[PDB]
C-alpha cells in the first residue's frame, strides 16, 4: 500500500518504505492524520530509515507534517535519518525546533515515553 | 438571530464554536473579549471540534488566540480537522479532545480530579 | 440552520442553550437522547441561564427532564430565572450556577476537585 | 413455533435477556419471567431490552410487571432504552445505561464487590 | 421472520443463550458470534447451552468452531451439557456444571475474584 | 518490497497491508528468516488486520510460520485475526497449539512482555 | 505630574489616567527610567485600565518601555488591560513575549512577586 | 588523505581537527556522518582548538553541526579561537576545553566521571 | 602533514594513530613526549585501530612505550590488528577495545563511572 497499519499503545508507530515521488506523500498526510482522528494518540514515531533520496518538493511534506500533526495535537518524532537525506534536507532552509529525532526505533520510544506518561 | 455561544465555568472559562466558517462573523471575537475581563477567567478552550473550513482569512481566529493571552492565560484550541491542518499558509497549546485539555486547563492552574 | 450545541467533560455530557422562544427546535428533545447513549454520559445538565422566555410549553423542557432520568441518570437544571419560573401552570435536582452544579454533579457521581 | 422466548441463571442476580418480540401476546413474559423467580431464589433480576424497539401502546403490561417483582422478590431495574422508544411518554423505576455498569450495581444492592 | 438466535453483551465475559435449535440450517450462530468478538474484546466468554434435545450429527459447527473462535476470543468455554446430549460421540475444550460456577472460573481467567 | 518489518528491542513488529500470492508471500516469508537471524529476536508479533480472504496455498504459509520462526528460536504472536479469515481455517488440519493469538496490535506486547522480560 | 511612580519595596506601581496625547508618551518615558535608575526595583507593575484607546504611536512607546526598563534589569508586568485597545493591539506588530500580562491589580503582585526573589 | 580523523570513546564519542583549513576538505562534512550511523554515537564534539582561520566557508563546518542535531543529538563545538570567533557572517552548545567539555556533555547522556 | 595528535581529556591522554606506516615518521615520538610533560599526562593510549601494517618499525614504536612508563605511567595499546600482531620479530598492558581500554586506564588510577 505505501502507507502501513499502525497502531501501537496509547502511541503510533508508522513505518514508510523505498518511495521517491510526491503524489504519494500528498494522499499520505491524509492518510497519517485520519488515524488520529479516530485514534487519539498523543504522539506519533515516524520512520524515513529506508529511504535514500528527498527532493526539495517532497522535503515540504516532511517539512510540514511534524507541525501538522502537532497542531491536531500529537507530539512528532522522526527517527533514523540516513545521512544522504540528511545533507540535502538543510538546503531546504528548516526551523526545526519540535522535532525531537532519535537515532533508532527502538530508543525511539523511550522518548516518547519519557514524553508521554511520566 | 447571530449570536453565537458562551458557557462559564469560571475558574476556566470556555466556549464552542459551532460552523459558521465565515468572514463576516467576527462576532466570536468580540463577544469572547467582553467577557474576558468582566469576569476573573484565567485559562480558556476554543473547542471548534464541529466545523469544516476555515476560509483563508484565519487571523479573526488564529490571532484572537494570541491576543487572549495579552488579556489573561493561554488558548487551548480542541479538535481540528482532516482538511483544516492540510491547508497552511500562515504557537498555540493546540490538544486533541475537550476531555484531556480541561486535564490540563486545571493543571497549567495547578488543580486535579481524582477520588 | 439548527444548532444546539453540546460538550463532553469526561464523565459528565453537559448541554448549552442560548434563546430558542419557539416550538419549530423540537430538535433539544431528539438531538440531545441520541448524543446521551452514543457515547456513555452519565449526568446531563441544562445550563438555560440566558433563556428569556417560556412561553406556555415547558413540556418538552420537563419530558426530557424525565425521559434522561429513566434513561441514564439525574438531569439538571441550572440557574432558571426568577422571571421565567414565576410561570407555573403545574421533583428533579437543580442548582443556583454553572460553575457549582457540575460540583455537585461530581458528588453524585463522587468525585471532587482537589487542591 | 415462537413460543420459547428468553431465560438466563448466572450468579444469584439473575437477569432476564428480552429480543425483539412487538406484539401484544407478550404475555408469556409477563408470566414465565415470574415463574423461575421463585422456582430459583433470585433477589433481583434484570430486563436488558437494549435491542427491543418498540412498544405500541403498552407499558401497563411492561412496568406494572416491574411492581410484581418489587413484591415477589425484589426490585427489578431496566437495563437500557433506545432514545426512540422512550421518546414518547404519556405516562418510579430504577434504571441503568449497559450491563457492564447495571451489574456494577446489582451486586451493590446485594453486597458484592468485583475487584482484584 | 425469527431473526435471533440471541446474543448478550455484558462486563468481558459476554456469554451467550442457545434454546432448542437442532438444525443445521442455523449457521446463523457463528457469523453472529464471530462480528461481536471483534467489536468488542472478550477474554472468555460461555455458551449455556443447558436448554438443548439434541444434536443430530453436526458437532462440526458447535465444537470444531471453538477452536475457531480461539483465534480471537481466549478459550471459549461450554455451560451445562445436558444429560443425554453428550450421548452424541463422534470423537479439548474446558467445560463446567452450570453458569453460577461457570462464571467464577470465568472471572478467575481474568483477574477478578468475588470478595465481600 | 511491499511487506516491511521493524524493531522494538528484543521484538519483531512485523505487519501486512494486503496479500496476494505466495510469490510474493514467499518473499515475505523469506525476508522473515532472514531479518530473525540478522539480529538477535526473541517474539514476532504479526499483524494481519487487513486480510479479506484467503486460501490453502496462502494460510498453509501463515499457518506454518509458526513452525518456522519457533524453531529459528523465537515464539510469534498472531495478532489480530479476522471473522472471516478465521472461518477459512476449518479446512486446516488443526495443530495451532501455542500459536498463541491475540485481538490487537496492543494486546500482541501484552501477551508477549508476560512471556519475557517486565 | 498624574504619573506617578510608587513605591512597594523592591517593586514600582505605576498609574495612568485619560491619556488623550502623544506629549504625554515623551514625558512619561523619562519618569519611568529615571525612577528605576534611582530606586533600585526589581519589578515594574503598569495599570493602563483608565484607558480607551491607545494610538499606534502612544503604542509604540509604551510597546517599548516594556523592553527598556527589562534591559535596566527589572521585570515589567502589565495589568488591568481593557480589551477594546487589544483589538486595535493586532494590527500593531506585536511580539509581546516576556511582558508577562495579568488582568488586575490583584493579578499583579499575586504573580511578579512570587516569580521574582520570594 | 581521506580517511582524516575520528578516535570512538565510551557512548558519547568526540571529534578532532588540526589544521587543514581548506575548502577541499568536505570530507569532514560526510565522512563524520558515516559513522553516526554507523554506532549509536549519542553526542559528539568538534575540538577545533588549533584552526586559525575559518575564511568564508563554515557551510562544511557549522551547517554539519546541524545535521546531528537532526541525527541523533546535540553536538558541541569545544574552544573556538579568539580570532576566529571575530569572523561571524551569520544556537548550539558550547564550551571552553575538551575535560569540561566532557563532563557537560555526560549531563546529556545522564552519566558522570567521578568517583 | 608532519604531525598527528596534540590531543588530551587532560586527567588521562588520548592518541589515536592513522595510517602513516613508515620509518620516516618518527615524529609521532618526538612530539608526542612534547606534550607529555607540557600537562599532567598519567595514562595515554595509542589506538591503533587504523594501522595495516607495521613493516620494521616497532624499534620506534615500541621505544614510545619504554618512555612513558618511564617518564610518567602505564602507556597502553587499544585494538591492534589481526596480521598486525602476526608479524613477531621478537612486555606491555594491553587491551582490545577504546570505550574499554579507558576502563583500565582509570581503573589503574582509581576512578569509577555511576550510571
Amino acid at each position: 500500500m505505501g502507507i502501513p497499519i499502525l497502531k501501537l499503545g496509547e502511541c503510533l508507530l508508522i513505518s514508510i518504505q523505498s518511495e521517491l515521488d510526491d503524489h504519494t506523500a500528498v494522499e499520505f498526510q491524509e492518510d497519517l492524520l485520519a488515524k488520529i482522528h479516530e485514534t487519539s494518540a498523543r504522539g506519533v514515531v515516524i520512520d524515513i530509515t529506508s529511504i535514500d533520496f528527498i527532493d526539495s518538493f517532497i522535503a515540504k511534506i516532511l517539512g510540514d507534517v511534524v507541525s501538522m500533526s502537532k497542531l491536531m495535537g500529537a507530539k512528532v518524532v522522526v527517527t533514523g535519518i540516513q545521512p544522504a537525506v540528511a545533507i540535502t534536507l538543510i538546503e531546504l532552509g528548516i526551523t526545526f525546533s519540535g522535532v525531537l529525532s532519535a537515532m533508532d526505533l527502538e530508543s525511539g520510544l523511550e522518548k516518547l515515553k519519557q514524553e508521554l506518561g511520566e | 438571530s447571530a449570536l453565537q455561544e458562551l458557557s462559564a465555568p469560571l475558574l476556566p472559562i470556555f466556549e464552542k464554536i459551532s460552523v459558521m466558517p465565515l468572514i463576516g462573523t467576527i462576532d466570536t471575537e468580540r463577544a469572547k473579549l467582553i467577557i474576558e475581563n468582566l469576569l476573573i477567567g484565567v485559562v480558556k478552550n476554543r473547542s471548534e471540534v464541529v466545523l469544516i473550513d476555515i476560509t483563508g482569512v484565519p487571523v479573526v481566529d488564529t490571532m484572537v488566540a494570541h491576543h487572549i493571552i495579552q488579556a489573561s492565560e493561554a488558548v487551548r484550541l480542541v479538535g481540528c480537522q482532516a482538511m483544516l491542518v492540510g491547508i497552511r499558509p500562515e504557537q498555540i497549546i493546540t490538544t486533541n479532545t475537550m476531555k484531556k485539555g480541561m486535564e490540563r486547563a486545571l493543571a497549567l492552574t495547578n488543580r486535579e480530579i481524582v477520588e
